[PDB]
Parts: C-alpha cells; structure tokens; sequence
C-alpha cells in the first residue's frame, strides 16, 4: 500500500515540483 | 580630429530578392549594425549571408545582424572592389554608435591620436603565478 | 620439475597432441589420391608436424597440464635457450640497427639540408656505416666512458 | 522607406504579420459564461497552486485504490514461487 | 640515370627494398628452421 | 564552334628529374621538409591538381592521363583475376 | 662602442618561454638604438611551432657561447 | 567579454589587426621597436575570441594573448 503512495511521490510529484520550482529559480531576474 | 559621418537614412541600399540569412529578434530588442559605402557602379557582390546582390551606383545602406558581418563585407569591398566603407552600431532606441574606421584611418595604418589599451610592458612570461593573485580579483595579465 | 611442470618427453598431454594433429593431418589425407600433390602437401605437413614435437621434446622444453610448452624465463640455466641466449641475440641486432642509425645521423647532421637525406636516403653513405654495429657494443662502450655518447648539459 | 532611425520596429521587421485585430467573433453570453466560470484559475499562482496540490493528491488517489483487475503490480503474483538456481 | 638512382633512394622505395629482403630472409630461415620456440645450439 | 581534333605537340618533358625532386608540384612543398608536417601534405596533396595550378587546361590533362592510369590498373588486376582462373583455380572441376 | 655580443657569435637563448630556450643560435644584427627594449636578432637551425626561424631578444636573454 | 593583452616583445608588423575579423586591435604610435608602432585592444567588447591574431604572431613566444573569459551575446558570435 505505502509504494503506491511513495513511488508517485517521489517518481512523479517530487520531480515536477523540484523541476519547476528550479525552473523558476534559474530564469528569475533581480 | 576626426568627424565620424553620421548615419543617413533614405541612402539607397543594394538590389536583392531577401533570404533566410538577414535580421531576426535580436535586431528589434537588441542591436543590429549598418554598413554603408560608396560604389562606382552597379556591381554584383557576394552577401555575407545571402547569395548574390547587386551593389548600387553610388551610396549603398545595408543593414546586417552582427558587426562580423560588417568588418567580412567591408574587408570584401576593399579587397575584390577598391571601395571605401564605414559601419555602425544601431540599438533599439534609434541611437546610433560610429564603429568603423574608428580614427577615419584604418587600423592597421598607425594613427598618432590613438591610446594604449590592455598594453603590458614586459615580455609574456614575466606574468606571475596565479598563487600571487590568489583570492584578490585580479588576473597575472591584467597587471 | 620447475614451477610444478613436467618434461614434454614426460607428458601424456603432449603426445596426445601430437597423436590427435597427426590423426587429423590424416583425416584430411583420407580424401585425395595418394599420389596427387594435395597428398603430398598432407604428407610434408605431418612430418613438419613430427619434427616440431620431437624437437621441442628433445630440447628439454617443459609442459603444463596443457600439454604445451612454457618458457622458464627466471635465468635458470637449464633454459637459457628459452629466453637469455635469443635474448642476447635481439639485444645485439638492436644495438646494431639503432647504432648505425644514429652513426647516419650524426653523419648528415652538418650537411647544408639535413633533412635532405632523412627523406632521400645517402645509400653509399649508409652501406659504410652499417657494418659498425658490427662492433656497437665497444664502440658505444668507449663512447660511454670518452663522454661522446650522451651530449653535454640537455 | 525600409531605413528609418525613428521607427526601427517597421526597420527591424517587428510586425503581427498574422494579428487579426478585429473585433470578437465570440458573442456574448458565452463570454459572461465562460468569464465568470475560468475566473478562479487566472491567478497564475494559485492556479499553480491548485494544479500541483490537486494533481497530486488525485494521482495520490488512484494509485492508492488501484485495482489488481488494472494493474499486475497490486494484483500481486499468482503462481507457487519458483526455485533459485542454487538457492530460495 | 642520376636522377632515377635519387629516386630510388628515396624513403618509401628504400623502405620496400628493405623490408622485401628482410622478409625473404626471415621467410627462408623459417623454410629451414621451422618453428623454434628457443635457441637449441646453446 | 567546329568540334574537331585538338591537341598540343610535347607540352612536359619525359624526364627523372621532377622524380627525384618530392613536391615538385607544390611550390611550398617542393622545398623540402622542415618538420615531419611536411611527409603528410606531401601526399594529401598530390591529387589535388587545381592547387598545384590555375591553368583548365593543365588540370584537364592531368584528369585525363590519370584516368588512363587508373584503367592501367584496372587491366592490370582483371588480368590478375583471369591467371589465376587458369592457374591457381578448380574452375574445370567447378 | 658596440652594445649587445658581436655579429655571428653563438648565443644561448635565456627566455623561458622561447622554443629555443637553453639551445642556441648566430647572431645576425644587434641594434645599436637605445630605447629598443629587444635589440639582438638570432636566427636557428630549427623552426618553432610558428614555422619561424628568427626571433629578436632582450641582451639579458642572450648568452654569448663559443 | 574575452581579455585580450599586448606584449612589449611586440614589432609592430600589423598583422594581428590585420587578422581580427571583428575590428578589436589597432596600431597607436611606441617607440621601443623600429616600426615604430605597437598593437593595442581598445575594443574587447567585440572580441569573439578566434585567436586569428595570435595565428598572425610572428613574435617567440607571443605578443598577442587572447584569455577567454566572460560570455557575451557579441563573444558567442549570436546573430540571434
Ligand atoms: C537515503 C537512503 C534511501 C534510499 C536510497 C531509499 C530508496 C527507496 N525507498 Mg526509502 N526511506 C528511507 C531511505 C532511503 N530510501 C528512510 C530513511 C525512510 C524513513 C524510515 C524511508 C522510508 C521509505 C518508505 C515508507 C518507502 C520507501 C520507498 C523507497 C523506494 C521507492 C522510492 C520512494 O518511495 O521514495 C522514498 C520515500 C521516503 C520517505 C524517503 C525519505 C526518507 C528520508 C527523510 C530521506 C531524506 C529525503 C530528503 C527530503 C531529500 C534528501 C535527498 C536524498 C539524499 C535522500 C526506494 C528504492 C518506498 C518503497 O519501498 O517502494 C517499494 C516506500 O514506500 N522509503
Ligand atoms: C625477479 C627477480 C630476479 C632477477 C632480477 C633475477 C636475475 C637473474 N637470475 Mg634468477 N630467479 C628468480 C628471480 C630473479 N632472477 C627467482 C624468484 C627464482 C626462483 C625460481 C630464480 C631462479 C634462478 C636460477 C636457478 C638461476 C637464476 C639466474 C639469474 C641470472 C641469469 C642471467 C645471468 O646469468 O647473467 C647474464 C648472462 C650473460 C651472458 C651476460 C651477458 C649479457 C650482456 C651483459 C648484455 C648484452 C648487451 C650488449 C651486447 C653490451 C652492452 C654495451 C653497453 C656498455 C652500452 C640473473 C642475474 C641464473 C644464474 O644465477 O646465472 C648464473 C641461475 O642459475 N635465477
Ligand atoms: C592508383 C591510382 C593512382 C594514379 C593513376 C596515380 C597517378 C599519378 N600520380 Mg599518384 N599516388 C597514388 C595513386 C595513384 N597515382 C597513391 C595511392 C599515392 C599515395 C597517397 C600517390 C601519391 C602521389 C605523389 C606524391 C605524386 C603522385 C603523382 C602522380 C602523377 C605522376 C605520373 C607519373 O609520373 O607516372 C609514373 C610512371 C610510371 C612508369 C609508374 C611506375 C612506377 C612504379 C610503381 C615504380 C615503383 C617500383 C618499386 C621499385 C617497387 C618494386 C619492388 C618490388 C619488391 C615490388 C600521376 C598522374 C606525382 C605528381 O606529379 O602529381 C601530379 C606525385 O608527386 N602520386
Ligand atoms: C614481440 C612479439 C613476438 C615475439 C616475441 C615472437 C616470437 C616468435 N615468433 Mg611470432 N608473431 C608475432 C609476434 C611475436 N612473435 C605477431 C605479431 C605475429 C603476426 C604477424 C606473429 C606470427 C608468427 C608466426 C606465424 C610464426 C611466428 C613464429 C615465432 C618464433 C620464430 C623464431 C624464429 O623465427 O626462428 C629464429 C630466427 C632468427 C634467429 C632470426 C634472427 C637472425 C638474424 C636475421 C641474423 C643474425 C645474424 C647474427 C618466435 C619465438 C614462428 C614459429 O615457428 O613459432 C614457434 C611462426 O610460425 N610468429
Ligand atoms: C573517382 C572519385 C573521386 C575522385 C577522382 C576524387 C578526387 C579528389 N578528392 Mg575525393 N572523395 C571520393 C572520391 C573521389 N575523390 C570519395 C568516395 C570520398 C568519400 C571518402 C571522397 C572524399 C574526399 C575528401 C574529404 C577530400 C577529397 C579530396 C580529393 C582531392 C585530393 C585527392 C588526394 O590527393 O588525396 C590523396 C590520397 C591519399 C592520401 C590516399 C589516402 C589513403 C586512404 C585514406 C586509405 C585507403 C585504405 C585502403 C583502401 C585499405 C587499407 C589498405 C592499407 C592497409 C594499405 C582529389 C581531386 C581532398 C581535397 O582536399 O579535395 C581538394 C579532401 O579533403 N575527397
Ligand atoms: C565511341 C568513342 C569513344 C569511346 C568508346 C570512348 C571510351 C571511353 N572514354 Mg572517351 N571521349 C570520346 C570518345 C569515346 N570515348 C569523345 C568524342 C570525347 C570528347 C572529345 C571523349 C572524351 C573523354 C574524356 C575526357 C574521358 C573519356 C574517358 C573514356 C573511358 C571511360 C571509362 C570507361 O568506360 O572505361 C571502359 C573501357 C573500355 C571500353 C575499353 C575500351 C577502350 C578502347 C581502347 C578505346 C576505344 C575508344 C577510343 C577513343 C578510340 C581511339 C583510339 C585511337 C585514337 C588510337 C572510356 C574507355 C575517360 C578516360 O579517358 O579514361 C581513361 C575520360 O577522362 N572520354
Ligand atoms: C591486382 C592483381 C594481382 C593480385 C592482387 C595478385 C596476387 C597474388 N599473386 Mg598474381 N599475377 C597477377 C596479378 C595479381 N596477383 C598478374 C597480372 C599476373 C600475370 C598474368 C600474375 C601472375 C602470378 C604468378 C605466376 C603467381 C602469382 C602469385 C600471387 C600470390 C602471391 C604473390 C607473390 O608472388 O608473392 C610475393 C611477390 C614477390 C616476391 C615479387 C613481386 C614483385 C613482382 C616481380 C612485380 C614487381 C616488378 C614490377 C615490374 C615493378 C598472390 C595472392 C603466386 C602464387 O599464386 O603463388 C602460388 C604466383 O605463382 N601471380
Ligand atoms: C627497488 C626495488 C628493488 C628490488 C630488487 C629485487 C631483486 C630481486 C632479485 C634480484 C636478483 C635475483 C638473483 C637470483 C639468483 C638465482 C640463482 C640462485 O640463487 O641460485 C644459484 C645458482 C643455481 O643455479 C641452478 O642450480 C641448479 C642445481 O641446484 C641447476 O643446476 C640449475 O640448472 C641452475 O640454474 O647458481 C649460480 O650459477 C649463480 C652463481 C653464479 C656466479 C655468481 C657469482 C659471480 C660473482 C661475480
Ligand atoms: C650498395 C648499393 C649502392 O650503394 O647504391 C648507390 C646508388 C646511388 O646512390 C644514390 O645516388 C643518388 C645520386 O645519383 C644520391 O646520391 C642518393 O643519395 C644515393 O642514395 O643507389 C642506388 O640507386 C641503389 C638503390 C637500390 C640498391 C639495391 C638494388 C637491388
Ligand atoms: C638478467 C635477467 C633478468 C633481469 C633483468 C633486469 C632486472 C635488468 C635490468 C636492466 C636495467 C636496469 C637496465 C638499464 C638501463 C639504464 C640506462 C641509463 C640506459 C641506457 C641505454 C643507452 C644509453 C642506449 C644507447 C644506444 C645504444 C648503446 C645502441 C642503440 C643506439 C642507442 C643510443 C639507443 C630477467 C630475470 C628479467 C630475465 C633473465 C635474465
Ligand atoms: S581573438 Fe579574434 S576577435 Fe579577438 S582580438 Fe584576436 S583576432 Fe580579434
Ligand atoms: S602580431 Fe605580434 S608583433 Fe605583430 S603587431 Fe600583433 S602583437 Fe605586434
């Protein structure tokens, strides 16, 4: 039961957060 | 002294079909450059970008993407025709900035008003080694 | 006997091979008329084929459990002939071809254009140098101790 | 002219070559519907908000209650467990 | 006559000549000495 | 605008003096070697005519006579095929 | 008087970073006009890296060898 | 933009102006060499970074030294 909640956690959820949120970290502008 | 000619538009720009090769964004939000120079007649050149144009009796406009473009079609003009040329840089706000032959005098030709940039006075090899410059800004070449 | 091997004489390996090279030889030999030139060519290559395990048997050569000769290189002088004495032999060749070479270019080094005769080879020039690496070892021997061999400070 | 220092937008080519600029082709009532319905997701934020949280928790939700009769890995093995080469 | 000797002396034709008699060398005496793994004169 | 036979009479010399000269058809390469660079433009160089020469028609005789060396070989290796039918092959029993 | 070693004299090349360092080369002409910071000219048996043959030092990076 | 330095060992033959293809060097008046002249980088700014100039160095070692250093829209050679 618990892989099917961590293995999209961190296989789906985590990496579109990590990839957007790095995303606009990298194209912002001071 | 030297009084760089300024920029005129409505000067004729040469005889050609358009291609890939010519402006893109960058020209309308970053810079462009603009050769112009004078021809004894209507002669078939080589773009540096394009294929073949007709250059124009007379003085020929032609705006280019980078200044490389410019000093390549200059050093052309000079060379295979026996023509003078000048370039600039142009930026987005209309102002325009002479480039090119910076004293009127090329320059390869010594010029007398011209000052010393980035001259270091020993030999190559007297630079120090990177530990003497350590955690300070500078480079052992840039003294 | 050394290192665990066994004299090829001494080997049932290596007459096995010998015995199933031959029977193979033979095999082949089977298909041809005894008196055609392939039959001929079978035949020469058995007795080559006898010739090389009687030799190798005679000169003392030792077997693995392969059934295969190996070499013992240690210096043991039962073996000289394995490794020291054929390789006092290539020393000696070596020393001769890289003493005359060098003989040639110490010889065309003060031409007027040295490279001219490192592309296009002075053969006269070569034919009297080649026959001192017959002597290279005193003369690179006298050489090291008259200090010519090594140049100064480099 | 094709040259001029005033305006480098028609010199540098910085046209809508294909903008229609005309006026909408959508009549209203359809607008209202769809402006007053799309309103909560035009905050880019929250929008973003809504659909990463949201997203997740719904692909939280069907992996959670999956089905064997969908996928082999819920449904677990169903023959007797075979023999290592060796081993277990 | 000069000329052809020079290009005969030339660095690929010596090459081959060279090359070509070592390898007539090596083939004979492996026609006569055939196989050897040591120097069985001692 | 007749087309007809055109040649000219003896334009090289049959000689072995550019043999023995390496790069004579480069005016670089003809000096000889300083550095081993040289050896291999030596024959990087070789084939490639319109930069020994300007002159079509130099070039034009150069493609041409080379082509004639290349069927040369061509002969010279389908005669090699032929021989060793006859010679060295089981073509009969075949 | 002559400043810098005389004309074909053998001179070692003291420059660390020259092709030619610690080898030597002939002496071809030594300009006599001050303010010439590399006034001696030495010419070698070997090409550098730059297919050049001649170079021209400073007179404390040439060391007159007979 | 991409440093570029001249050396004193330098002879003034022009020949590193006249190999820049972006127009970055030129020849202002010295008097350690006989030319009289000596090379100078007033225009970095448009530097690529080729090294065309020190191809064009007859000097042992070289009196033109290009140091790559900070990337620009001019330095990349982007005509985009
Ligand atoms: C750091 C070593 C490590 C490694 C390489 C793994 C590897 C794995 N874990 Mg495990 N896990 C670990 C530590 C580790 N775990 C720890 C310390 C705990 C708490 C006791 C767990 C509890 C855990 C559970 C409950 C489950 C897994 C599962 C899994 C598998 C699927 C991936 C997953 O669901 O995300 C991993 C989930 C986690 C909760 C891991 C985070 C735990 C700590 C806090 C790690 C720190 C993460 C931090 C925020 C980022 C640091 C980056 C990195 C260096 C860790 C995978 C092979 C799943 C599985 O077995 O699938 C079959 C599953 O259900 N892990
Ligand atoms: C890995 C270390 C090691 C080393 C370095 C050696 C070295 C040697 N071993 Mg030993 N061995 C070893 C391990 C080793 N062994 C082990 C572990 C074992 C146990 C299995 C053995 C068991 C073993 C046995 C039983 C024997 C040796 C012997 C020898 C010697 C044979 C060569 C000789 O006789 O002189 C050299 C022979 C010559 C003819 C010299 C002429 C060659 C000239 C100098 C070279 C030519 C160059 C050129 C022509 C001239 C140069 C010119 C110049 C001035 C420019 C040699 C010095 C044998 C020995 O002691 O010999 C008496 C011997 O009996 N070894
Ligand atoms: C196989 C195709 C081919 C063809 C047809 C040519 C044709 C030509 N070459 Mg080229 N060449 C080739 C291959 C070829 N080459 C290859 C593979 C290389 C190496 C990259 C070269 C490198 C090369 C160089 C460097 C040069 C040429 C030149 C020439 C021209 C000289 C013509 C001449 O004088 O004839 C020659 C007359 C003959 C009678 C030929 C007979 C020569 C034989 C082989 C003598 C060698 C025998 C030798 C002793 C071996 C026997 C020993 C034994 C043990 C086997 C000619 C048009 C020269 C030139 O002027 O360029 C325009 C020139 O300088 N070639
Ligand atoms: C460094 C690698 C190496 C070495 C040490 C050897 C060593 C040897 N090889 Mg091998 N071989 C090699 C690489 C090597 N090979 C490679 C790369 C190939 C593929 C091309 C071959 C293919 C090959 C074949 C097919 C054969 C050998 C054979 C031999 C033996 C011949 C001895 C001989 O010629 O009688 C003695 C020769 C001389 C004494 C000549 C020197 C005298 C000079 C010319 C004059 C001296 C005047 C004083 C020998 C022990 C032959 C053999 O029978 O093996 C046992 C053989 O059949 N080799
Ligand atoms: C009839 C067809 C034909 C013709 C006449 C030419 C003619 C020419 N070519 Mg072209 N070309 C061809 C086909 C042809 N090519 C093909 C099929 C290719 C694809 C590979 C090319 C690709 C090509 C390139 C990239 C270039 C040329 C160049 C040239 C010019 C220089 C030739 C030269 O001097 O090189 C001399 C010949 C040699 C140095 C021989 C090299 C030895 C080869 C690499 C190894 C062969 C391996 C061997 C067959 C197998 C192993 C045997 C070995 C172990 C002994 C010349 C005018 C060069 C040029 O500068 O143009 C002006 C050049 O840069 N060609
Ligand atoms: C019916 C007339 C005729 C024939 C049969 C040929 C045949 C050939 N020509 Mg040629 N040619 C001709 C007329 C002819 N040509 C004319 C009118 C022109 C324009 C003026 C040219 C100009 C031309 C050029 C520039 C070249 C050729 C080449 C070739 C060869 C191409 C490769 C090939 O196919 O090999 C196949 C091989 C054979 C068929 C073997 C038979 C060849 C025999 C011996 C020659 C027969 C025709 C010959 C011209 C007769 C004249 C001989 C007499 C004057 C002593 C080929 C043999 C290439 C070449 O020269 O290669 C060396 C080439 O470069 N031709
Ligand atoms: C591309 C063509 C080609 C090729 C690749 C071969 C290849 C071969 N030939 Mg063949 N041959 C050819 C053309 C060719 N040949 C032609 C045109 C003829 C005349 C019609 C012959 C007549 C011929 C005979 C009579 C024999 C061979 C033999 C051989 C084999 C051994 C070569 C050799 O003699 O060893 C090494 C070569 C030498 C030591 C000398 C080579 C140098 C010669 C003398 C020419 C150099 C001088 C030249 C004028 C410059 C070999 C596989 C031999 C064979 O089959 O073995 C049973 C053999 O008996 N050939
Ligand atoms: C910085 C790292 C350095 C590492 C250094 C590593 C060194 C490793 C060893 C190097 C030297 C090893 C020498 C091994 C000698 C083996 C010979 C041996 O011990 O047995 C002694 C050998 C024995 O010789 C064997 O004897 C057998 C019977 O017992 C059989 O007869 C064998 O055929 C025969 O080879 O006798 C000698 O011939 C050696 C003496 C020859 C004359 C030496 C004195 C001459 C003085 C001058
Ligand atoms: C020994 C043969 C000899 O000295 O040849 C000397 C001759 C002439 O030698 C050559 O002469 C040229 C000027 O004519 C140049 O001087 C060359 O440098 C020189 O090698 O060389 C040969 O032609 C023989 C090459 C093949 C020898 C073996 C033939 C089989
Ligand atoms: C005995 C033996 C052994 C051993 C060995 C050893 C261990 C050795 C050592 C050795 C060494 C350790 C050596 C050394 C070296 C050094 C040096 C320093 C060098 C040199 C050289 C030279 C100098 C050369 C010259 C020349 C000549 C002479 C000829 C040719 C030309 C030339 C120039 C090249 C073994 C067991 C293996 C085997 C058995 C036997
Ligand atoms: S690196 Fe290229 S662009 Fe820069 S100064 Fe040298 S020649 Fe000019
Ligand atoms: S190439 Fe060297 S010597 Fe010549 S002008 Fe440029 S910096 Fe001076």
């Amino acid at each position: 039961n618990l892989p099917s909640l961590f293995v999209p956690l961190v296989g789906l959820l985590f990496p579109a957060v990590a990839m957007a949120s790095l995303f606009l970290h990298v194209e912002k502008r001071l | 002294g030297f009084t760089p000619p300024e920029l005129d538009p409505n000067t004729p720009s040469p005889i050609f079909g358009g291609s890939t090769g010519g402006l893109l964004r960058k020209a309308q939000v970053e810079e462009f450059y603009v050769i112009t120079w004078e021809s004894p007649k209507e002669q078939i050149f080589e773009m540096p970008t394009g294929g073949a144009a007709i250059m124009r009796e007379g003085p020929n406009l032609l705006k280019l993407a980078r200044k490389e473009q410019c000093l390549a079609l200059g050093t052309r003009l000079r060379s295979k025709y026996k023509i003078k040329y000048q370039f600039y840089r142009v930026f987005p706000s209309g102002e325009v900035q002479y480039l090119h032959p910076k004293d009127g005098v090329y320059p390869e030709k010594v010029n007398p008003g011209r000052q010393g940039v980035g001259v270091n006075f020993r030999s190559i090899g007297k630079n120090v080694s990177p530990i003497e410059v350590k955690f300070t800004g500078k480079q052992p070449y840039d003294l | 006997d050394i290192a665990g091997l066994t004299p090829c004489k001494d080997s049932k390996q290596f007459a096995k091979r010998e015995k199933q090279s031959i029977k193979k030889l033979e095999s082949s030999l089977k298909l041809y008329a005894p008196d055609s030139a392939p039959a001929l060519a079978i035949n020469a290559t058995i007795e080559k084929t006898k010739r090389r395990f009687d030799n190798y048997g005679k000169q003392g050569l030792l077997c693995g459990a392969d059934g295969l000769p190996h070499l013992i290189v240690s210096g043991d002088q039962r073996h000289w002939g394995e490794f020291i004495t054929p390789g006092i032999l290539f020393l000696y060749i070596a020393g001769w071809i890289g003493w005359v070479g060098r003989s040639y270019l110490i010889a065309i080094r003060d031409d007027k254009k040295p490279t001219q005769k490192e592309i296009i080879i002075d053969v006269p020039l070569a034919t009297r140098l080649v026959f001192r690496g017959f002597s290279w070892p005193i003369a690179a021997y006298r050489e090291l101790l008259n200090g010519e061999l090594v140049a100064k400070d480099v | 002219v094709y040259f001029d220092l005033e305006d480098l937008g028609n010199t540098t080519g910085q046209w809508d070559l294909y903008g229609s600029d005309a006026p909408s082709p959508y009549n209203s009532l359809q607008s209202k519907f769809f402006e007053t319905f799309a309103a909560p997701f035009t905050k880019r934020g929250l929008l973003l908000k809504f659909l990463i949280l949201g997203g997740g928790s719904t692909l939280a939700y069907f992996s959670a209650t999956a089905s064997g009769d969908i996928l082999p890995i819920k449904k677990g093995p169903q023959l007797p467990p075979q023999l290592g080469p060796r081993l277990g | 006559m000069r000329d052809l000797k020079t290009y005969l002396s030339v660095a690929p034709v010596a090459s081959t000549l060279w090359f070509a008699a070592l390898a007539g060398l090596l083939i004979e005496i492996n026609r006569f000495f055939p196989d050897a793994l040591t120097f069985p004169f001692f | 605008p007749e087309v007809k036979i055109l040649v000219d009479r003896d334009p090289i010399k049959t000689s072995f003096e550019q043999w023995a000269k390496p790069g004579h058809f480069s005016r670089t390469i003809a000096k000889g070697p300083d550095t081993t660079t040289w050896i291999w433009n030596l024959h990087a160089d070789a084939h490639d005519f319109d930069s020994h020469t300007s002159d079509l028609e130099e070039i034009s005789r150069k493609v041409f006579s080379a082509h004639f060396g290349q069927l040369s070989i061509i002969f010279l290796w389908l005669s090699g095929m032929y021989f060793h039918g006859a010679r060295f092959s089981n073509y009969e029993a075949w | 008087p002559p400043i810098g070693p005389k004309r074909g004299a053998k001179v070692k090349i003291l420059r660390q970073e020259s092709y030619w360092y610690k080898g030597t080369g002939s002496v071809v002409a030594v300009d006599q006009d001050p303010n010439t910071r590399y006034p001696v000219v030495v010419r070698f048996n070997k090409v550098n890296y730059a297919n050049v043959s001649t170079n021209n030092y400073a007179l404390d990076e040439v060391e007159e060898v007979k | 933009s991409h440093s570029v330095k001249i050396y004193d060992t330098c002879i003034g033959c022009t020949q590193c102006v006249r190999a820049c293809p972006t127009d970055v060097l030129e020849m202002i008046p010295w008097g350690g060499c006989k030319a009289k002249q000596i090379a100078s980088a007033p225009r970095t700014e448009d530097c690529v970074g080729c090294k065309r100039c020190e191809s064009a160095c007859p000097t042992d070692f070289l009196s033109v030294r290009v140091y790559l250093w900070h990337e620009t829209t001019r330095s990349m050679g982007l005509a985009y």
